[PDB]
């Protein structure tokens, strides 16, 4: 079948909420008034 | 705010890099005057107007459809700005049922 | 109903007996285990169907593929059975917690 | 969705929760009132609007807030019907504690009774819940100012404010964003007078609507005593407002 | 009791506002006191159980031993810590002698004359003790071993560890090995097979819920392995991770793994360019700061 | 993708290469995201069908709309099939 | 169908309610009494496990309904609290009244009677427990009977109702003979349980057992459940361990 | 067709109401329970979807006797009837026949019996709640039960029920001994619950309390030494946030 199954969190540790706000920066530089390290404390249960 | 604002400046939306944003879903009971506001958004900016019906010219088929679908598109390309307001966008849904 | 068709043939869930010539044969094709412990690991998991034998050999050669490495080891097929169990745990586990 | 058991509140749904338990969170809003309470700092106000659409209709037996005993007071939202029940059952309820267990009842004893009141009758079959949000007011006797809303699933929760109705999140935002600001759980007038008039300006903001002598109905909480405010004193806290 | 315990702490203070000969003629006295207690003079040296004074002993061992620092004292005291295991025998000796064999690495010591004592105690548990006593001083040895930069003897120790931890399932004891498996692997430019056993570690774990600061050293691993693959992205996240755990906890030998981790956060948005990246790190939050 | 760049690779094994690959987790996680990328990089044909799409319009109509896809898929070959949702297709039991 | 009351027939005379709650039992753990002529044996199998879950202080599948009957048990834990209540009650409601102990025979036929009454009258579901007695009363030594959740019973030198029935009958016929032990029991009963359980470890944590003899002692009848650390015990001596 | 009675039971056996009443369960807020040797912790979080309701009017830890207390997940109406029900079932059959409050092992069968009962009658529900119970007693030790609305109830070391089970439960495993100080105890608890939410945790709405060892200072009268004090005890939020510090 069905040889290689892929597991996702989804809860997210710190390390995966991190590099998902990391992709704005990627993306398009961003302010020195931006942290965006304020976002990875407040989340619990915060998908992509 | 949807409309108007990255219409006359993308500049900015691309300023901070997230995307100009677009696709507005209008409802409420019928007679609310929504397609009268559809008019008045674009009365303002001067956009031109593209209302489509999609029933009496269109069926089942997507033989004859997909030729109509193409012109409108690429009148409004032309002619920008232009708001396109797909009227009777809800006979050409369907659901997984 | 029942003239059609009134023989039957079971194909039952595999034995260890069953399951050691499963192994072997998958490997005869692949890189035999070095030391020959194709046997040994039938016994430390048997399997639930013969594709589930399979499973095993599939799922041990892919560590090979990873290293790049020409054999494959008793290590990489113990590591492989472990991969097959998940998925008798995934279906069953509420069974024994808040059952009856 | 449906099939069996929007018919009963005795079977379950494949969610887990009673969907015609629901309906009467969704019966509620038949009767198109709002209400707001507050608590002072030794009184409670509630004030409930007034429908009169007919002149026909006598604007004093036209109520919705109820004296319940001595020292307690009801606002309630949704239909007359199960107003006058519970209205009922809680007048027997204060009544009987009394001679039981000897003094006033708290308006906490009297909320959680009626709340477990209100599970029974979604318990049986036989009975269906109630259709209305109770809203109970009272100044306690050893707690001071207390408003418990009990809704008619037979949940019950305190308030340092509650607001009940159609319009009622948009007199909640208007709660929170003035609690919050003061830094306080409580408004530090210290009349009972000054607290109905913060009470009505609060009312007035959030709605949107300027309202009428003939369109409020006030009951207030003090210690020891409950009353309702007849139109014509309730004039005088309006013309308070008025000009300042 | 009161005497040994008093002379212990009487003996610390003369270290450090007093002349350093007086300090050790009280660790003297103390050897000869506490050795007669240990093997015992009315079957406890108390009578009965062991009770408060024989478990204070074993106690003050590890600040008679070591308070210290790199001084010929130092020296002179570690093949004797092998000794007490025969003289004692107790089911918690088995913790003390763990705790006292990890301290003299962590104050300044040569690294050969640690090893000696570390075999002769590996034989004393595996002769007749507990096995439980043999597995720790295994695993401490093999790194001792990596640290003089002899690779060999540390992966002979891990491959008698893993074995016997192939019989056993629930054992933590072989996260710790897999681990450190890895980094022998890193230094021969094994990078096959430092995944193969990084991989190995997370199985035999239940995610990171295993102690807090084994997760420090977990994340730096997967930091390194992936920067030399040339993704530093995922090396970046990692060491962010790890350096959280070191800086949040009470760092005791954990300042110098921080700053090494506090480093290559800087090393990896220099390979790509982000020159906004390395200087959002570097205020003086904790980069010029503890 | 790797059967592709190097199926050299899995013949020296002798290996029998991989297979269905089950993406999972709760909703938002990136699934859809994850093999838009597949997409571009594989550099070969591409299949996306999804299950709103995979519905009966006539009776019997489902299983006709299967064989097609499939047939396409190896007209094509090498080609990599994606089905987005198989959340209502696949389903273990029924009262019905 | 006429699944819909539970006091309705078939067109065939079946009702679906006594089959569908006969089958219940098939979803609760195996059970195993086995009657010997120097003791009988009752063994069960948990149908509930994790290493939280505490089942080293306890038993939930014996119960000594008086001193000299206990019973083993299978099927619903709800349905089973109930009717194992009522049974004690009636078993040493006797031993008020008469002023000796219940006999065998009388017990189940009493709690047959309560099961069958849940079918016949009202509008209330059957209950889904087969109960395994083992008892000894001096009319006819050791008996062992089980009860139908249909609510009858009959006796027996070895039963086995719970989960995997069929597959446990079977193995228990092959090795048992008349003559037997008691001590050859207890290894019989742990000989079928290792084959008829989906777990492969099978280790105390998931295993019941109580002896009851008359040969413990003499002129005496002892009823032991046995503890945990027993059951241990038995498990290297069988060797299945 | 087997759903919607209590009465029916499927072809491959149980009854949907009771199948239907778990689901409900698990909707319901976190809450776990760790045994220890020297006590039992329980602890749940707390919402009221609005912050103008108080949250010292809801108790979602109740001592159900003085040496025993209980914690839900599942419909909060259900809860506070079911309460009510078992004091008052706790007085009747055991208040009276030792004169004092029953052990903790005797109540448990008690509570699950009115379960029993909200099943075997048909046109009355299930209640909507899993119980776990915790309490202590002279005999048999400290200990922890859960309660189901099916009217079975189980013994457990640790367990978790409601939305976070799973994960929570996972964490459980993991992180258990087998000896655990009463304060250790607490720290494995407050940290659990976290994983259930985070930026929202403070010791305000986290309710978390014990069974431990007496306390004469909850006793209310002196001089009598042959009697014990409350078992259980209420932490305080203040409290609790001296161990959120100190984690
Ligand atoms: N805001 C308004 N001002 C004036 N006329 C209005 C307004 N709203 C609704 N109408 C009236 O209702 C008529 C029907 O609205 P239309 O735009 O055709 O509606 P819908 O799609 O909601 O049916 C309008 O043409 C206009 O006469
Ligand atoms: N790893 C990621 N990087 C950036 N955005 C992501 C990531 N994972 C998910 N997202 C975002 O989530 C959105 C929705 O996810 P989608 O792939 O449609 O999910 P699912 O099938 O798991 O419900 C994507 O369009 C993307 O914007
Ligand atoms: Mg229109
Ligand atoms: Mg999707």
């Amino acid at each position: 079948r069905l040889d290689r199954k892929i597991e996702f969190p989804s809860l997210r540790d710190r390390r995966e909420r991190r590099l998902i706000f990391g992709t704005i920066a990627s993306k398009m530089s961003l302010a020195p008034e931006a942290d965006l390290d304020s976002l990875i404390i407040r989340n619990d249960s915060l998908s992509g | 705010e949807v409309i108007e604002l990255p219409l006359k400046n993308p500049e900015i939306f691309q300023r901070v890099g997230i995307k100009p944003p677009k696709g507005v879903l209008l409802y409420g009971p019928p007679g609310t005057g929504k397609t009268l506001l559809a008019k008045a958004v674009a009365a303002t900016i001067g956009a031109n107007f593209i209302f489509s019906p999609a029933s009496g010219i269109v069926d089942k088929y997507i033989g004859e459809s997909a030729r109509i679908i193409r012109e409108m598109f690429a009148y409004a390309k032309e002619h920008e700005p232009c708001i396109i307001f797909m009227d009777e966008v809800d006979a050409i849904g369907g659901r997984r049922f | 109903r029942p003239g059609r068709i009134d023989r039957k043939i079971e194909f039952p869930p595999p034995s260890v007996a069953a399951r050691a010539e499963i192994l072997r044969i998958h490997s005869r094709k692949m890189n035999l285990t070095r030391g020959i412990n194709l046997r040994k690991v039938a016994e430390k998991m048997n399997g639930c169907s013969g594709a589930d034998v399979k499973g095993v050999c599939t799922e041990a050669g892919m560590y090979a593929l990873r290293e790049r490495r020409i054999h494959v080891t008793q290590e990489d097929f113990e590591l492989a059975v472990g991969k097959v169990m998940n998925k008798n745990q995934e279906t069953a586990i509420s069974v024994a917690k808040l059952f009856k | 969705s449906a099939a069996g058991y929007d018919r009963h509140i005795t079977i379950f749904s494949p969610e887990g929760r009673l969907y015609q338990v629901e309906y009467a969170f969704k019966a509620t809003n038949q009767t198109n009132i709002n209400s707001l309470a507050v608590r002072g700092k030794d009184c409670t106000v509630v004030i409930s609007q007034k429908k009169v659409p007919d002149k026909l209709l006598d604007p004093t037996t036209v109520s919705y807030i109820f004296c319940i005993s001595r020292t307690i007071g009801m606002v309630v939202n949704g239909p007359i019907p199960d107003a006058r029940n519970a209205a009922l059952r809680a007048k027997a309820e204060a009544a009987e504690f009394r001679y039981k267990y000897g003094y006033d009842m708290p308006c906490d004893v009297l909320a959680k009774r009626m709340a477990n009141l209100s599970q029974i009758y979604t318990q049986r079959a036989y009975m269906r819940p109630l259709g209305v949000i109770l809203t109970f007011v009272s100044v306690d006797e050893e707690l001071g100012p207390s408003i418990y809303k009990t809704d008619p699933a037979g949940y019950y929760v305190g308030y340092k404010a509650t607001a009940t109705g159609p319009k009622q999140q948009e007199i909640t935002t208007n709660l929170e964003n003035h609690f919050k600001k003061s830094k306080i759980d409580h408004i530090n007038e210290e009349s009972w007078e000054k607290v109905v008039e913060f009470a009505i300006t609060h009312m007035i903001d959030a709605l949107g609507t300027e309202f009428s002598k003939n369109d409020l109905e006030v009951g207030v909480a003090t210690k020891d005593k409950f009353f309702t405010l007849s139109a014509e004193n309730i004039e005088e806290r309006l013309v308070a407002i008025a000009e300042q | 009791m009161s005497l040994p315990g008093s002379k212990l702490e009487e003996a610390r203070r003369l270290v450090n506002e007093k002349q350093y000969n007086e300090a050790e003629q009280v660790y003297l006295s103390l050897l000869d006191k506490d050795s007669s207690q240990s093997s015992a003079a009315a079957g406890a040296s108390v009578d009965d159980k062991r009770r408060n004074e024989q478990e204070t002993s074993i106690l003050e061992l590890g600040q008679l031993y070591v308070t210290m620092g790199a001084k010929d004292k130092l020296r002179e005291f570690i093949p004797h810590s092998t000794e007490y295991m025969m003289q004692f025998a107790k089911s918690k000796t088995v913790k003390v002698l763990k705790t006292l064999i990890e301290k003299f690495e962590q104050v300044p010591d040569s690294l050969d004359d640690q090893i000696f004592v570390c075999e002769k105690s590996i034989e004393f548990a595996k002769r007749e003790k507990r096995v439980f006593l043999k597995h720790s001083l295994s695993i401490k040895l093999a790194t001792l071993h990596y640290q003089k930069k002899q690779y060999k003897d540390s992966l002979a120790l891990i491959n008698d560890l893993l074995r016997e931890f192939k019989k056993l399932d629930d054992k933590p004891s072989l996260v710790d090995v897999h681990l450190l498996e890895s980094k022998v692997y890193h230094k021969l430019r094994n990078l096959a097979k430092s995944k193969a056993s990084l991989t190995a570690a997370r199985t035999a774990a239940n995610s990171i819920y295993c102690p807090t600061q084994t997760v420090a050293e977990l994340d730096l691993m997967s930091g390194i392995l992936h920067c030399e693959d040339k993704d530093y992205k995922t090396a970046f996240s990692y060491f962010f991770e790890s350096f959280e755990s070191y800086h949040n906890l009470t760092t005791h030998n954990s300042y110098e793994k921080a700053c090494q981790v506090l480093k290559y956060m800087l090393l990896s948005k220099i390979m790509l360019n982000l020159i906004d990246d390395v200087k959002n790190i570097l205020n003086a939050k904790y980069t010029k700061e503890t | 993708e790797l059967p592709l760049v190097q199926a050299d690779l899995y013949e020296q094994i002798g290996i029998d290469p991989p297979r269905g690959v089950l993406l999972y987790g709760p909703p938002g996680t990136g699934k859809t995201m994850l093999v838009k990328a597949v997409a571009n990089s594989t550099k070969a044909a591409f299949i996306r069908v999804n299950g709103s799409e995979f519905v009966h319009k006539y009776l019997g109509e489902g299983p006709r709309m299967v064989r097609d896809v499939f047939r396409l898929a190896r007209e094509n070959a090498p080609s990599i099939i994606f089905i987005d949702e198989v959340d209502s297709i696949a389903t273990k039991r029924f009262d019905a | 169908r006429y699944d819909s009351r539970t006091t309705i027939f078939s067109p065939e005379g079946r009702l679906y309610q006594v089959e569908y709650a006969l089958e219940s039992i098939s979803h609760a753990g195996t059970a195993i009494g086995i009657m010997a002529s120097d003791g009988i044996v009752l063994a069960a199998e948990r149908k509930v496990t994790s290493t939280l879950l505490e089942q080293d202080t306890s038993t939930e599948k014996l119960y000594k309904l008086n001193d000299k009957i206990a019973v083993a048990v299978a099927g619903l834990t709800a349905d089973a609290e109930i009717l194992i209540n009522t049974a004690r009650i009636h078993a040493q409601n006797y031993l008020k009244t008469y002023n000796e102990d219940i006999p065998v025979e009388i017990l189940v036929r009493r709690l047959s009677d309560i099961k069958q009454g849940y079918t016949q009258h009202g509008g209330l579901r059957p209950f889904g427990v087969s109960f395994i007695y083992a008892g000894y009363d001096d009319r006819y030594g050791y008996q062992l009977y089980t009860s139908n959740p249909s609510g009858n019973y009959t006796g027996w030198k070895a039963i086995s109702v719970g989960a995997n029935t069929s597959a446990a009958q079977t193995l228990l016929q092959m090795d048992y003979k008349d003559d037997m032990k008691v001590d050859d029991a207890i290894e019989l009963a742990l000989k079928t349980l290792s084959k008829t359980t989906d777990s492969s470890a099978l280790t105390y944590d998931r295993l019941e057992f109580a002896t009851i003899r008359k040969g413990a002692n003499d002129g005496e009848v002892y009823q032991k459940i046995f503890k945990p650390q027993e059951i241990k015990d038995i498990l290297v001596k069988t060797g299945i361990t | 067709r087997y759903s919607f009675s209590l009465t029916t039971f499927s072809p491959s056996g149980k009854l949907g109401q009771i199948d239907y009443a778990l689901t409900a369960v698990k909707q319901g807020v976190t809450s776990l329970g760790i045994k220890a040797t020297n006590g039992v912790v329980i602890a749940t979080e707390k919402k009221s979807s609005s912050p103008l309701a108080m949250s010292e009017t809801l108790s979602k830890v109740s001592l159900l006797t003085p040496d025993i207390g209980a914690v839900y997940s599942g419909m909060g109406p259900d809860y506070r009837v079911l309460v009510d029900k078992s004091r008052k079932v706790a007085h009747t059959s055991y208040k009276r026949i030792y004169g004092e409050y029953p052990p903790t092992k005797l109540l448990v069968s008690e509570v699950a019996k009115i379960m029993q009962e909200a099943t075997q009658s048909g046109g009355v529900r299930p209640f909507g709640v899993s119980l776990l119970i915790a309490g202590h007693d002279e005999f048999n030790g400290f200990s922890l039960y859960q309660v189901d609305p099916s009217g079975s109830y189980f013994p457990w070391k640790a367990t978790a029920i409601g939305k976070g089970s799973v994960a929570a439960k996972t964490f459980l495993e993991k992180r258990w001994n087998d000896e655990l100080e009463l304060e250790d105890a607490i720290h494995i608890a407050l940290l659990t619950l976290k994983e259930s939410v985070e930026g929202e945790f403070n010791g305000d709405t986290i309710e978390l309390a014990i069974i431990g060892d007496e306390n004469p200072d909850l006793l209310g009268y002196t001089g009598i030494p042959t009697d014990k004090g409350p078992r259980f005890r209420k932490l305080t939020s203040q409290e609790i946030n001296d161990r959120l510090e100190a984690l």
